[PDB]
């Protein structure tokens, strides 16, 4: 479509020359959908998360569908997985999942790929 | 974990 990525993070405003949190220069992360952009570290996200987001159409927060059934219904359970932000519903999953885990959750592509 | 209702809630800074 007509998506362009940001050339700026929505959290601290600079661009990948310069976070302006960080005050260094620090790659954006763009959504595959509607082109927002952040800085990892601004997104909170780990290393090895930054890495895993850049290899796939990875979408913002707002943007987040779910990986099994498209949609983006139910905020309240979906849940993104800890090592490659991938959205996930609850009831998508089976065995479905009554509660997000305490700690971290991770989703069956990285546990494939990782384990 | 972190469902899209809780990153929203933590993830304030977001534009
Ligand atoms: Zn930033
Ligand atoms: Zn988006
Ligand atoms: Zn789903
Ligand atoms: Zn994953």
């Amino acid at each position: 479509g007509t998506v362009i990525p940001n050339n700026y993070c929505d959290f601290c405003l600079g661009g990948s020359n310069m976070n302006k949190k960080s005050g260094r220069p620090e790659e954006l992360v763009s959504c595959a959908d509607c082109g927002r952009s952040g800085h990892p570290t601004c997104l909170q996200f780990t290393l090895n998360m930054t890495e895993a987001v850049k290899t796939y159409k990875w979408q913002c927060i707002e943007c987040k569908s779910c990986i099994l059934c498209g949609t983006s219904e139910n905020d309240d359970q979906l849940l993104f997985c800890d090592d490659c932000d991938r959205g996930y519903h609850m009831y998508c999953l089976n065995p479905p999942v009554a509660e997000p885990p305490e700690g971290s959750w991770s989703c069956h592509l990285c546990w494939e790929l990782l384990k | 974990a972190r469902t899209k209702q809780t990153a929203r809630k933590s993830t304030g800074g977001k534009a």
